[PDB]
């Protein structure tokens, strides 16, 4: 028995929206603590990877773990039906080949249920917490995304470059070419605005413009960004949400 | 409330009596002073792990007679 009940389907809606974006399938890890929202996008280059807490329902149970795979357009056209503030519940029972979504609307009015079809997703999904790293990194979204908007008007590729002290963003192309040096920086009075750098080894790693500009999307719904990466593994882009957490995983170029 | 440090790289040895609650910005700088040296140029160690020139005694726990090592900064990295 799975019973994962927002408050209102927008909020719910917003977080098929974004998926939307990247991938156009999903699926669910469903968890006594929370739902995990797994997805691979149709190149198998970018991973995505969302923690929705218990915290971001209204009332939320689990008794037994359960995998939701669901087509995100089909999901979306039932997610049209029911209204903004109205109450969305998922219910699922243990070993489920169907899902319920349950659109109600306060006082005790109006109840609108509609069924989805789950698929079957095999593949095993590899979020990489990868045990260590390279190079750890953390700045402003903001910032993050206009450098990645800037670069990416110069090529399809960026070259992420880490030295002790020095983090350099580059971009060379047919047009012209471009590059961000940002700098380790702390302030007290703003302290959101600030720039941490560790290393433990230089890396140097060429990533697809159009990958990053998915990833940078993260920033509406978080102010700062981890970036962890590894000459070995893919790199790691996190947000920090109210929901829970966002992770990206990303496959550098050859 | 008034514990007594001493500051000491390969050749030089100084004491200096901050309070518990002075944080060792004071006792950094007076140490490289008292070197002809700049702050940044050198690299604070006590009992292991590099102070900061923000944390006081009192955060590391530094009982009396207590050693902080002076070693000189490399430029890299
Ligand atoms: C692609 C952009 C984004 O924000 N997400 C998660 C909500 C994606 O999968
Ligand atoms: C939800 C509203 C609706 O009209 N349909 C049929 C396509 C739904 O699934
Ligand atoms: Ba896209
Ligand atoms: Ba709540
Ligand atoms: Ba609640
Ligand atoms: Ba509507
Ligand atoms: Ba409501
Ligand atoms: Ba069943
Ligand atoms: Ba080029
Ligand atoms: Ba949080
Ligand atoms: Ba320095
Ligand atoms: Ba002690
Ligand atoms: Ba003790
Ligand atoms: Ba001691
Ligand atoms: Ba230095």
């Amino acid at each position: 028995m799975l019973e994962a009940k927002f408050e209102e389907a927008s909020l719910f809606k917003r977080i098929i929206d974004g998926f939307k974006d990247c991938v156009q399938l999903v699926n669910f890890q469903c968890k006594e603590d929370g739902i995990i929202a797994q997805a691979v996008d149709d190149s198998r280059v970018l991973l995505v990877s969302l923690e929705i807490g218990v915290e971001a329902f209204q009332e939320y149970r689990c008794d037994h773990p359960v995998t939701l795979g669901m087509d995100l357009t089909s999901l979306s056209k039932i997610l049209r039906c029911g209204n903004n503030t109205d109450t969305l519940t998922l219910i699922a029972d243990n070993t489920p080949d169907s899902i319920i979504l349950l659109f109600e609307d306060t006082k005790k009015d109006r109840i609108a249920e509609y069924s989805l079809k789950l698929m079957d997703i095999d593949a095993d999904f590899l979020g990489i917490e990868e045990l260590q790293y390279d190079s750890t990194l953390s700045l402003p979204s903001s910032e993050f995304s206009k450098i990645v908007r800037d670069l990416s008007q110069l090529s399809d590729s960026i070259n992420i470059m880490i030295t002790k002290e020095t983090i350099k963003f580059v971009a060379d192309g047919d047009i012209g070419s471009g590059s961000v040096i940002i700098k380790p920086f702390v302030d007290m009075e703003h302290p959101e605005t600030s720039i941490k750098l560790e290393m433990d080894q230089p890396v140097d790693l060429t990533f697809g413009a159009k990958y990053l500009l998915d990833i940078i999307k993260g920033s509406s719904l978080s102010d700062r960004v981890g970036i962890r990466l590894s000459s070995e593994a893919p790199a790691l882009f996190q947000f920090d949400l109210k929901s829970g957490f966002l992770q990206f995983f990303l496959a550098p170029k050859f | 409330t008034h514990i007594n440090l001493k500051v000491s790289d390969g050749s030089s040895e100084i004491f200096f009596k901050i309070k518990k609650t002075t944080p060792l910005r004071r006792l950094m700088e007076a140490f490289a002073k008292r070197q002809g040296k700049e702050m940044d140029s050198l690299r604070f160690l006590y009992d292991g792990i590099r102070i900061q020139a923000d944390q006081t005694p009192e955060d590391l726990d530094m009982e009396d007679n207590d050693i902080i090592e002076a070693h000189r900064e490399q430029i890299g990295g």
